[PDB]
């Protein structure tokens, strides 16, 4: 839905045809009729507001952490993360644990709000399952 | 050495090294040292000038006291005033 904006019709078609598929535990599935609609537009608006809020609330140290760590560490996770990001020691510009902890708590709330968009209601917690995968014993929550 | 027209400075202070609070307090302590030094020097010159002028006046009035005459007594009555306050 987010990609549908700022993109042309055929680019949207290619992206949609890619995103329509999913792979999970040796199985694969296809999403039926994922058409963009005003219901999804509400989610887009709230998600983008939350995302810009987490962008603004982030402190200097939090933003600079990844770029600093890339200086002298190295791993496949790190190289992938750096490849995803754009490409362009010193004493920290400001140190203030009280203001920093307040900021990071606010950012924590904002991240929670952004995360709740995709988290469904956790209906079941499961126990041991019959090996034929047909039936299971579960506890009902929510 | 010269109180009247002193100039400030920026200390050529670095920003890469040292903690920032020490930078601020160093600028502050330089400013305080400058103001204290200039005010203290002005006060010291005032003290020395007042002491010297008082001693000179005392010696002059003692010398001129011996010549009892109208003009000399007028001079004495002028000089008898104290000068402890600058005004």
């Amino acid at each position: 839905g987010l990609f549908s904006l700022d993109r042309s019709y055929e680019e949207v078609k290619a992206a949609v045809q890619q995103l329509q598929t999913i792979t999970f535990r040796d199985a694969t599935f296809t999403i039926p009729d994922p058409v963009i609609d005003q219901h999804l537009l509400i989610d887009m608006k709230t998600a983008c507001l939350s995302m810009s809020m987490v962008a603004n609330l982030a402190s200097e140290l939090t933003m600079t952490y990844v770029r600093k760590l890339a200086l002298e560490d190295s791993s496949m996770l790190l190289v992938k993360c750096q490849e995803l990001l754009m490409r362009l020691p010193a004493r920290p510009q400001h140190v203030s644990p009280d203001d920093e902890i307040a900021r990071l708590s606010a950012l924590f709330v904002m991240l929670r709000q952004l995360d709740d968009l995709i988290r469904e209601q956790v209906v079941f917690t499961v126990c041991d399952v019959s090996p034929d995968n047909k039936s299971a014993t579960c506890i009902f929550k929510g | 050495r010269n109180m009247f027209c002193v100039k400030p400075l920026d200390l050529n202070l670095d920003r890469h090294a040292n903690t920032a609070l020490v930078n601020a307090v160093n600028k502050l302590v330089y400013t305080g040292r400058l103001i204290m030094n200039v005010r203290r020097s002005w006060e010291e010159l005032e003290r020395k000038c007042l002491a010297r002028i008082q001693e000179r006046c005392k010696l002059l009035v003692k010398e001129l006291r011996m010549c009892l005459s109208f003009d000399s007594n007028y001079c004495r009555n002028i000089l008898k005033h104290a000068v402890e306050n600058g005004d």
